[PDB]
């Protein structure tokens, strides 16, 4: 279909991929660091979702350099993805409104 | 590093009673505690995961409860086959650690 | 009006099971949870479990051995608790309570006394306790009634259908040879008896019996 | 699982005094503590909710205070009708739990 | 009226519905899990609002699988709703600006 809509979809699939990969890499980067809690996959996936959405309750977070780098990628992917959906919705309302004004 | 205290180190119970093993963590670890049974000359065997979750193939008379820093492994109607050492293990913070263990005696 | 109605008692043979009920009334919301609490004689309140009627899910105290199974009937607004394979350790009063999803038990049921025993149900024999012929009286007179040979507990003793509450002492029962016995005391102005009737009412839920016994002066 | 400690188990007070019941939680629970009164052979009755909130139909002489781990139930000018057992209950973390109780004696 | 504006309204009503349903389901999913605090409706509703807005102070959060799934739906509904209002405001400023330029 239209670009903005295809990009929205792509952004969603790519976000899902980043969440999964991020959950995997977070554990890989955090184990070995005493005190770390982001060390099992199920909760790591929960952590990735709350980072991507930026809710960040604070029940889980990386304590190592690599874990934090993984976290930044997750945050940026989430922020970008959600922002790209907003823009797609804007491009949609703008076009429809152009019609309603017979332009 | 999380310390897991298992006291008493030995429990003397009569056949058929309900016995309770104690496990205390040096800090709050939610329900990330797991229990293992090791009979004489045998390897450890998972009994309960995450403080209270059943494992298939394990007698229903085994149960676990607790959260935070205090955990309990219970056995309803104890019996000869339950004679062994019982260990708790935490997976809340790296590295994983084990309790000193508790021996069941009938 | 009583928001939670529970039967007064249930006798259960070791190994057997019983299904306690709790009929609710008053306001009901999709957010209500019905709780069950166990209290053994002389001890504290122990939480058994809870259930949310509008959804049907129930949770149980993980620290104790599971003897209960909770269900609820939305149409009849009745919550149930199936206790199974009981032993003397399961004998206690079982209360049901309603929580509006905000953490506290706003209201409780009168409770159901559950007795695990092999003994048979036995309604009580109620006997009058009138003063003796040589007993001198003051501005007050003490009367009473003897309730003996009943099982299981409890019995509820009232005076003049509950209209007489002041000056009443109902002593705890004593168990002897699989039967309980107790007495209840009542004191009224001496000038008012026997001119004004005095009758004890004894209800024994376990046998679905409630008998009266007027107290009249000795022949 | 949150432990609620009620000590002393018995309070001996003279008629008319102000009495105070103590309730200590094994961990911080904000103000999610509730108090109940149980007279001899009676069912429990809510007295105070959330550590200090009044309940309609309850004598104004009853009040509660505290937050965190320390809670107090007070009774101004105690009287015969106040003779009973007093229990605290927490609703901060599942499962809800009760204190061992405290008996009032005049 | 215009699409973007109607969608903004719809998004608001639908968000309110998700908050309420989320508050209800959160409690339903969390009770039964030792240690859980998202167990009474009034605070659960507060939790749903701070998840939808992504403030996520961390005073309350789900610890169970179903609670977290409920949380994701709440987050996505909040992020989408608020993003949809931004887009509606963009579609509005774009149209007005088209006028101010006599186009
Ligand atoms: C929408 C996504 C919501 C994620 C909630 C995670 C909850 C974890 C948990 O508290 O679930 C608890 C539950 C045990 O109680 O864990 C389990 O097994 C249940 C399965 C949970 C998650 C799927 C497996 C993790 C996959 C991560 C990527 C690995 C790549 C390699
Ligand atoms: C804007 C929305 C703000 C929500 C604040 C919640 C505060 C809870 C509280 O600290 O309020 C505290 C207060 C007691 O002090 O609670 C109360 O009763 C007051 C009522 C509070 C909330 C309404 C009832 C909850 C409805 C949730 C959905 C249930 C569906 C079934
Ligand atoms: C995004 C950074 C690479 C993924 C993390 C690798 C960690 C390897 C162990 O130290
Ligand atoms: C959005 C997931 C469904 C709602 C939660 C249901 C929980 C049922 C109890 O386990
Ligand atoms: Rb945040
Ligand atoms: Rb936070």
């Amino acid at each position: 279909s239209a670009l903005h809509w295809r990009a929205a979809g792509a952004a969603t699939v790519l976000l899902v991929i980043v969440l999964l990969a991020g959950s995997y890499l977070a554990v890989l980067a955090e184990r070995g660091a005493p005190g770390a809690q982001l060390i099992t996959y199920p909760r790591a996936l929960w952590w990735s979702v709350e980072t991507a959405t930026t809710v960040g309750y604070g029940d889980l977070y990386p304590v190592t350099l690599w874990g934090r780098c993984v976290a930044v990628v997750v945050m940026v992917a989430g922020i970008t993805s959600f922002g790209l959906v907003t823009a797609a919705l804007a491009t949609w309302f703008v076009g429809r409104e152009q019609e309603r004004r017979g332009h | 590093d999380i310390l897991l205290t298992q006291s008493p180190a030995i429990l003397s119970v009569s056949p058929g009673e309900r016995v309770s093993f104690s496990c205390r963590a040096s800090q709050s670890i939610g329900t990330d505690i797991h229990w293992y049974q090791q009979r004489t000359n045998g390897s450890p065997r998972l009994l309960i995961k995450y403080a209270s979750e059943s494992i298939s193939g394990i007698p229903s008379r085994f149960s676990g409860s607790g959260s935070g820093t205090d955990f309990t492994l219970s056995i309803n109607s104890v019996e000869s086959e339950d004679i062994a050492n019982y260990y708790c293990q935490q997976s809340n913070r790296w590295p994983f650690t084990f309790g000193s263990g508790t021996k069941l005696e009938i | 009006q009583v928001q939670l109605q529970q039967p007064g008692a249930e006798l259960v043979k070791p190994g057997a099971s019983v299904k306690l009920s709790c009929k609710a009334s008053g306001y009901t919301f999709t957010s209500d949870w019905i709780h069950w609490v166990k209290q053994r004689p002389g001890h504290g309140l122990e939480w058994i479990g809870e259930i949310i009627p509008s959804y049907g899910r129930a949770n149980y105290n993980e620290k104790i051995q599971k003897k209960a199974t909770l269900t609820a009937d939305k149409s009849s607004s009745t919550a149930f608790m199936q206790l199974s394979s009981l032993t003397s350790e399961d004998s206690a009063v079982y209360y049901c309570a309603r929580e509006r999803g905000d953490g506290y038990f706003a209201v409780w049921g009168a409770g159901t006394t559950v007795t695990v025993s092999s003994a048979k149900t036995t309604p009580p024999s109620v006997y009058p306790l009138a003063p003796g012929s040589a007993a001198q009286t003051n501005s007050m007179v003490t009367l009473g009634c003897l309730v003996k040979g009943y099982f299981p507990e409890p019995v509820t003793v009232t005076w003049n259908s509950g209209s007489l509450s002041s000056g009443v002492h109902t002593f705890p029962a004593v168990l002897q040879s699989d039967l309980y016995t107790l007495s209840s005391s009542v004191t009224v102005p001496s000038s008012s008896w026997p001119s004004e009737t005095v009758t004890c009412n004894v209800a024994h839920p376990a046998s679905s019996t409630k008998v009266d016994k007027k107290i009249v002066p000795r022949d």
